[PDB]
């Protein structure tokens, strides 16, 4: 029933970050997780899904840089980030389904978010 | 008398996104034959015991069929989840029937028939029990619209199996759905 999302804060563009989903109230083998993001004053952007049996698919806006994996024996989902640039700056957000697949509009749980900066 | 034999032996199976269904009615099974066969690797039933289906009688059969890989035929039992119970082919929690499975590597892979199996790969929403969705609608995965076609963010929903096991290999499924609100045992 909880999604935590950390690891954020603040990078130099160029740089690397890795954020982290931690998942409790159940295990996450059966659940889709997907992380997106939100810019200020923009729609909530959807940025990658890591699928219950682990393969992923990521937006094509994001050009490779990111990638999404996880471990079911810790229960966390990350997101590693790469080539940072100053318009990633956002409040990446945690979210995940009872399905196969992520979806924009029927994710079933949230995390709070964690704030990224870029330089 | 039932026609088991079209359902069991067709020389194709349906993709299981487009899985099959033939309604078995007005006539006379004999579930031990098929339960006691040595050419299936899996004949679980629910609801019922197999043994005793020789006993029962049911207002209809319903034989559904398709083929998916080896370690997918975990997905197709009651309560179950993953690409093929979510997105394909889904049976509900109180299930009354039997699923039978059985290798077809030689007959459906590119050794054989070099059929051209799908799945689903993508969808809004899980499968009610018995749904099937044979669309081909772009799947939109990101805020912006597809306008029927795989531009940003957007997917075409349907992927051929490679089967490249035995847990890769194409297994054959028949499911047995049992309706009693016609078909009996001997
Ligand atoms: C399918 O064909 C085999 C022969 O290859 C036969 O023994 C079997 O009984 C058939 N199955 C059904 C359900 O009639």
């Amino acid at each position: 029933l909880q999604l935590v999302e950390s690891g954020g804060g603040w990078v130099q563009a160029g740089g690397s970050r890795r954020l982290s989903c931690a998942a409790s109230g159940f295990t996450l083998d059966s659940y889709a997780v997907g992380w997106f993001r939100q810019a200020p004053g923009k729609e909530r952007e959807w940025v990658s899904c890591s699928r219950s049996d682990g393969t992923t698919y990521q937006s094509d806006s994001m050009k490779g840089r990111f990638t999404i994996s996880r471990d079911n024996t810790k229960n966390t989902v990350y997101l590693q980030m790469n080539s940072l640039k100053a318009e990633d700056t956002a409040v990446y957000y945690c979210a995940s389904r009872r399905s196969y697949g992520c979806d924009y509009y029927g994710m079933e749980y949230w995390g709070k978010g964690t704030l990224v900066t870029v330089s | 008398l039932c026609p088991f034999g079209e359902v069991f032996n067709a020389t194709r199976f349906a993709s299981v996104y487009a899985w099959n269904r033939k309604r078995i009615s007005n006539c006379v099974a004999d579930y031990s034959v098929l339960y006691n066969s040595a050419s299936f690797s899996t004949f679980k039933c629910y609801g019922v015991s197999p043994t005793k289906l020789n006993d029962l009688c049911f207002t209809n059969v319903y034989a559904d069929s398709f083929v998916i890989r080896g370690d997918e035929v975990r997905q197709i039992a009651p309560g179950q989840t993953g690409k093929i119970a979510d997105y394909n082919y889904k049976l509900p929690d109180d299930f009354t029937g039997c699923v039978i499975a059985w290798n077809s590597n030689n007959l459906d892979s590119k050794v054989g028939g070099n059929y051209n199996y799908l799945y689903r790969l993508f969808r809004k929403s899980n499968l009610k029990p018995f749904e099937r969705d044979i669309s081909t609608e772009i799947y939109q995965a990101g805020s912006t619209p597809c306008n029927g076609v795989e531009g940003f963010n957007c997917y075409f929903p349907l992927q051929s199996y490679g089967f490249q096991g035995v847990g890769y290999q194409p297994y054959r499924v028949v499911v047995l759905s049992f309706e009693l609100l016609t078909v009996c045992g001997p």
